[PDB]
Order: C-alpha cells, then structure tokens, then sequence
DNA sequence: CTGTCCTCTGGC
DNA sequence: GCCAGAGACAGCGAGTCAGCAA
RNA sequence: UGCUGACU
C-alpha cells in the first residue's frame, strides 16, 4: 500500500520540479542563465565542473593519479597541453591572495584605514584626551584621534590604506576558469598543496623510484581539473 | 484549557540535548519545537547566536536576508536526503537553492512559482 | 575570441551529424574513404584528419556569435 | 540595570554598522566593554552618535535614540529639525516599540534633502551580519556595476533580485538599483562571488 | 643470481587465524640471520609441518649462470641445468620494499613484500643483505627441506 | 485531503 | 480598515494489453 | 469515449 501511495505522490513532486528548472542550461561565458536570459548563477557548481568528472579530483585519489601518471598524460592530456599551457596570471593571483591571507590571520576583524590608525591608542589614553566630555557622543578621547587624523596627517603618504584593504577575488571570479590555465577553485589549490607537501615527503622514503616532480604532478592536477568543466 | 498564563511567541518547548560532538564533546545545544527568533537575541552571552539554526526559511530569510536563507533550503534538502542514507551532490541543491531564491523572496516550486 | 578553444561534445556531434549529412547526399569526401559504407564513420575520418569547412557559430546569451572554424579548434 | 546592558549592546551594534557602512569609527568604540561604556555613558539623548565618513567629511550620518517608545511624525519632526539645522542629510533612528504606520511613509516621504531610516532595538542587539549563514556584502562602485555588465554582457534587470527591505540591505544601507557583491564561503568552492540588484 | 639464501625453521604454522583452503601461511625465523620470513604457500603439493627446515633461495634467474630470463615460460627449455636441487619452486614480484619503522634509532632493517600470484611473502632483517631487491622486480623462490 | 489563494461576507 | 468566517478551487506517477456495452 | 479485469 505505501508503495503505492509514495510513488503517486512523488511523480507530482518530480513533474513539478522538472517543469520549473527545465530551461537552465550553462551557457558559453560559464554561466547559467535561464530562457530569458536571467542570471542564475554565475558558475554552475559555484565552481563549474560538472559532477561526474570530480570523482577523482577529491584528494585521496591523487597517489592514483600520481601512479598511473605515464598512462594519464599519454592516454588523455598529452605532453601536448600540458607545454601549451600558460599559468602567469592564475598563479600571480594565488600568490597575491596567499600574502594577503599571510598578514591577515583572523579574517573577521573589521580591517579598516582609521582603524588602523588606532596604535595611538596609548599615545591618546596617557595625558592628551584626559579633559573633555562626550561633546557630540562620541568621546573625550575619540576627537583627539579624528583631529590627528583627519587633517594633520600627509596629503597623499598617510597610506594606513594598503595595510587595510580587501583580499584579492577568488581566481575563478577574475580568470576565466576555463580559458586561463592553473585558475582554479580556492579549496583545490589547498588540497593539491597538502598532497604536494605530504607527497614530497614520501618519496623521500619510498624505496621505489619515482620519475614524477611535485611540479609535475601540480600541472597534472590543474589540468585535470581545468578539463572537467 | 486554551486559557495561557505566559509564553514567548511561537515557543512551545525548549530542551538542552546534552551532548552533540565527540570531536569536542562538550557541545550543548538548546533546540526548541517552536519558532521566534528575536526572542532569543537577548541571551546573546548564554547562547551563542552565531551558529543558530532553524527550519523555517521564511524566518531566516526574514532576520538574516535571503543568502542566509539559500543556505538554510540546502541543508534542509540534504538533511532530508540523509536520512534514508541517499546523498545528492551539492552542485544540484546549490542551482535548485539558487532559483528559487533568485528573485528576493522564498518562492515556491509550483503553480503560483510560474 | 574569449570562449573556450576546445570543442564541446555537443558541437562534435552536430559537426559529425551535417558532414554525415551532406556526404550522404552525395557530397564530395576529402578523406580518401577506404571501403567503408558508413557516411557516419566518414565523417569521424574527416574530422580526425582536420578537413571539415565548417563554421561553428557559438551563440551568446545577447544574440552576439563568435563564428569559430572546426579545424582551428581542439578536438579532444 | 538591564536597561544599560541592551544600551550597550545596542551601541556597540551601531558602532559596527557605522563601521560597515565606511564611517569614521576608532577601535575603542568597537571594543568597548560594558564596564567602560557605563563609565563614560544614564539617559537616551547623550547616546546620540555623530559619525563622519571616511570620503566626502561633510557627508555625515547621526543616530538617533527616541525617548517615545512610539516614536510619532512629530518626533520626527523635532529632530529633522535638528539634522536641517545642523546641516546633515542622514539619519537613523532606532525606536523602542516600533514607529506608528503614518511615520514609516513620512520618513519615506522626506526626499533625498534628508533621508532617514528607522532600525528596531531588538534587531540591534546582535549583528547579523556575523552569522556563519550570512556572507560577506559588498555595495559597489557605479565603475564596477558598468564593468560587470560588459563582462558578462547582462542588463540592471536579468540580475538576481535583493529586497530593499532585506534585513542586510537596511544594515548596509543600500538604496535602490544598486548593485551589491556577495562572497558566499562554499564548502564547494571556497569564495563563489554572486551579485544581486537592490530592489 | 642469487639475490639471498639462508636456512629457516617453521615456528608457526597458521597464527592469525585466516584459513584458506590449500594455502597455508608459514612464520620461519631464519638461523645464524636472524631473519624473519612469512610464506604462503601451497601445503596440497608440498605438505610442511612446525619445526620444520629447509634451505630457501631467492632469485632472479633459474640458469646460475649469468644469463637473464625472457620473461617467457617454455616447459620445454632445453637448458635443464636450471636449478632442480629445489623441491619447491615459485616465481613472483617484489611489489613493495618498506624500511623499518624505528627513528632515532638504526633501525637500517627492510621489509620486501614479494606476491606469488596470489601467495604473498615478506622477508624482514637487516638491509645490508635485502639489497638486491627493488618494487617491481621479478624473482623466484626455490625452497628445499632439510 | 491538503495548502496556498482569493473572492466575498461580515462585523467592527 | 484588520483580520478572522469561511467558501470555492485546484492538484493528485509512467507506460501497456484485453473484453463488453452503449 | 466509457467501464470492468490484468502486466512492469
Ligand atoms: N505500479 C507499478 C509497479 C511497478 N513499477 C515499476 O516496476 C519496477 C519493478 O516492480 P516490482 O513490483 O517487481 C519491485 P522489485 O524490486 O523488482 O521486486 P522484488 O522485490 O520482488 O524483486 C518498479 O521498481 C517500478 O519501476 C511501476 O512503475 N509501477
């Protein structure tokens, strides 16, 4: 009885589904629109890269990837793409994010040019600010450090800006996944560099000869990547 | 019998399920079988209110904005999904999430949708 | 100019589907067939060997084309 | 002595939506603690805030603290008064009960002279935007919307839509036909950027 | 050819408990080495027993002569002076070679891991003479009782 | 057999 | 003008084979 | 078209 009563219900729930999403299609600038045009998402995962071809993008199934490396580039790749790649302006990127990401630890607190310029703080609190009331609700020692601020400081080198300012935007928001090589998502750029560490770390002990560099193996991973999209 | 002396709106029980993590055991959490969100904002130092979760999705998006309910329809989907050990892959409850949210508002998948 | 320079699975098909199309009426091969009565076989062997004037014209969400040439694109 | 604990909470709730919104703020004010805050500050009319912002020092911003807990048009006329006289165009005025319904339109009513914008106390006592649900919002610039649209060769509308009463377009104050960016933390993708239409 | 001989003795003859059917797994503790053997082998065609000897070799080549194998089997060579002074012979892979686990410490001792088919083996003892061994390399195993 | 409409109706 | 009373009202898996009566 | 059986 429930077998049949479940399957009544839910070919109405299917029927329903498939006749609103049917006309999202990934379109030739990566992004998903519907039939009208209207944006959906600007990247079909949030990464791209259509499901069955990231089963072996999970980490765990690189030291496969790594083994049958020989097959993987003849078979598919090719010494071909790989020499045919161009990875400057990805890797720039990354490298600008990984400083950036360098200097800010905790990525929660409220980065900002004047906030920056609270080091004074002491300065401030010792003898300068110790005689006023809160005159607009501010402070007594919060106007000391507006006035040092706001025009006592260098018409254009009161840079407190650059030490306070966005991180970079993701990669695949800038370059373009598809055409730009070594573009990829922020959380496999972190795997393939937890495997290249935990890989160059092995073949250091392995009694086995491996013929494959961890730059090789990186190249290997980007591409594969950048052709399951 | 539908006479009330005193009760937050929307709140019919809370309970604290003592335990919730292995991997930092320690975790409390005071789930609730109703639903008022502003009601618990004043023990923002008893409870941690980051981290609060309901399965509403009209309330979130209606306190916290429509991101914060996209998020909310995946995990609902995919919770509901778990309990009978099937798994669909996220990259599909993200472009289900993000249509029906697409134009401001919670908008159901059916024929006042169209 | 900014699209992808592979060719997609869906334009290989199409691509294979017309020369398969046009060979089987009766149009000239420039892939010097070797005993094989299938037009759909012909027109693989004309696309491994890069000669099909054909021009994929990938269309953009805005009506605007790029108009791409199946020899200048990287089948896989 | 509750009463001073959601004043602070609510002040401190200001102090950050100030600073999200670009305004002259010093650290202290964003980590002041309950014990200092009541040692400078009782009353609901020297809670009043003042705050400039970083570019353009004569576009200011002050926040109000009625004393009505219905706070009525004539209210507001007492201090549109004080912003006109003062010579400041923004306002933001957080009411203890709610605004009777003729004030929403009046406050709407008031043309860009002097735009103001109302925030309940029990919205202010936490700060939604540091829910691990809510991402990051970005209003951009008039140079990146036109950018953005060249690049992916779109229109304002065919854009997703964000309500002009979402409760992360009134924190960040956004106006209408604006564009905001959305960094969304995916466990997927780590940083997926989306955009929405402030409509 | 020889990559290692030595003359072992059965201390155990089945100690995890995994039975299968015709094969049995042998614990031997070489004598004058000190060297640790673990051997599958067929029981159907070679009965063994415990405290049992026999002289076990390791190989890459059956001619003890130099020249190297082909790699294809013929049961009908006529070179026949390959060895025979062997009851028990089998031929596998070595597929994996796993130095010892101790740090800070010698601990210069090698594990080789060599499959049969389907009939593994692992030789444990100090490297100085598990050398000749690599992942990968085909060698044979001629046993002979005592 | 349920949930929204959704168009009254009706009272206030 | 504020929001209960409803009271309509619309939806309810896919395909296939027969016979019999009107 | 209808209705009564039946199949996955
Ligand atoms: N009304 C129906 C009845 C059946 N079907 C279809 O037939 C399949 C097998 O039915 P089934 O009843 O044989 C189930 P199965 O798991 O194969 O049975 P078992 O346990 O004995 O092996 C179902 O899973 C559906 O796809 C349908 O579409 N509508």
């Amino acid at each position: 009885v429930d077998t049949a009563v479940k399957t009544s219900r839910s070919g109405y729930l299917q029927r329903c589904i498939i006749k609103h999403l049917e006309g999202l299609v990934v379109q030739y600038d990566l992004t998903v629109r519907d039939s009208d045009g209207s944006v959906v998402q600007f990247l079909y995962g949030e990464d791209g890269l259509d499901i069955p071809k990231t089963q072996f993008l999970q980490p765990k199934q690189f030291p496969f990837l790594a083994s049958n490396y020989e097959v993987i580039m003849k078979s598919q790749h090719l010494h071909e793409v790989l020499s045919r790649a161009d990875p400057k302006k990805a890797l720039h990127h990354f490298r600008a994010i990984k400083k950036w990401q360098s200097k800010h630890p905790n990525t929660l607190l409220r980065r900002g040019a004047f906030l920056s310029y609270s080091q004074k703080i002491q300065e401030a609190v010792k003898a300068l600010k110790l005689e006023s009331e809160n005159r607009n609700g501010r402070s007594p020692g919060t106007q000391e450090m507006l006035r040092m601020w706001y025009e006592l400081d260098e018409e254009s080198r009161r840079k407190y800006q650059k030490k306070a300012a966005a991180c970079p935007d993701p990669s695949l928001s800038v370059w373009r996944p598809d055409i730009y090589f070594a573009s990829v998502s922020e959380t496999f750029e972190t795997k393939v560099d937890d495997y290249s560490q935990e890989w160059a770390a092995q073949t250091e002990k392995s009694y086995e000869k491996s013929e494959l560099s961890l730059d090789r193996l990186r190249t290997l991973l980007q591409l594969k990547w950048q052709r399951s999209l | 019998h539908g006479a009330v002396i005193y009760a937050t709106k929307g709140i019919t029980r809370c309970l604290l399920n003592e335990t919730t993590n292995n991997k930092n055991e320690k975790e409390l959490v005071l789930n609730t079988e109703g639903i008022n969100l502003p009601e618990l904002f004043k023990y923002a130092e008893v409870l941690d209110l980051r981290r609060l979760y309901s399965n509403d999705i009209h309330a979130i998006a209606n306190t916290y904005g429509i991101e914060a309910a996209l998020r909310v329809i995946e995990k609902e989907i995919k919770d509901v999904f778990a309990v009978y050990g099937i798994a669909v892959d996220p990259r599909h409850l993200s472009l289900v999430a993000d249509y029906m949210c697409f134009e401001g508002v919670y908008k159901p998948l059916n024929r006042f949708g169209i | 100019r900014i699209t992808t320079p592979y060719m997609t699975k869906y334009e290989r098909a199409r691509v294979l589907g017309t020369r398969a199309l046009q060979i089987a009426m009766c149009a000239p091969v420039m892939v010097e067939l070797e005993g094989e009565t299938d037009p759909l076989l012909i027109a693989m062997k004309e696309l491994k060997a890069r000669k099909i004037p054909i021009i994929i014209r990938r269309y953009l969400p805005d009506g605007s084309y790029e108009d791409w040439g199946v020899d200048e694109l990287i089948i896989t | 002595e509750e009463e001073t604990y959601r004043l602070w909470k609510i002040r401190k709730t200001i102090m950050q939506l100030c600073h999200d919104r670009g305004y002259l703020v010093t650290q202290d004010e964003l980590d002041q603690t309950l014990e200092e805050f009541k040692a400078q500050s009782p009353r609901r009319t020297d809670l009043t805030v003042l705050v400039a912002h970083n570019d353009d020092p004569t576009d200011q911003m002050f926040v109000f603290f009625p004393e009505e807990p219905k706070v009525g048009i004539k209210t507001i006329k007492v201090y549109c008064q004080r912003m006109q006289e003062e010579n400041i165009t923004r306002a933001l005025i957080v009411v203890q009960q709610g605004m009777t319904p003729s004030a929403k339109q009046s406050l709407v009513d008031m043309a860009p002279k002097y735009i103001l914008e109302q925030f309940l106390q029990q919205e202010l006592l936490i700060n939604i935007t540091e829910h691990e649900l809510v991402p990051e919002h970005v209003v951009m610039t008039k140079e990146e919307v036109t950018e953005l649209l060249a690049r992916y060769k779109l229109r304002e509308n065919q854009l997703p839509r964000i309500q002009a009463g979402d409760p992360v377009a009134r924190y960040f104050g956004i106006k209408r036909g604006q564009v905001v960016k959305i960094i969304r933390p995916s466990e997927t993708a780590g940083r997926y950027i989306t955009y929405r239409l402030v409509q | 050819g020889i990559l290692f001989e030595d003359i072992f003795d059965v201390k155990d003859i089945d100690p995890e408990g995994k039975k299968f059917d015709r094969v049995s797994r042998l614990h031997c503790e070489s004598e004058s080495f000190k060297m640790d053997l673990i051997l599958d082998v067929n029981i159907q065609i070679y009965p063994v027993d415990l405290g049992d000897k026999f002289r076990l070799v390791i190989a890459s080549t059956l001619y003890e002569d130099g020249t190297l194998d082909d790699g294809e089997y013929n049961p009908t060579d006529d070179r026949p002076s390959r060895a025979d002074q062997f009851e028990y012979v089998m031929y596998g892979k070595v597929y994996r070679i796993e130095g010892d686990e101790t740090s800070t410490e010698a601990a210069t001792r090698l594990s080789a891991y060599v499959s049969y088919g389907g009939l593994l083996m692992r030789l444990q003892g100090d490297a100085n003479n598990l050398h000749g061994f690599e992942v990968d390399s085909r060698v044979y195993l001629l046993m002979k009782k005592l």
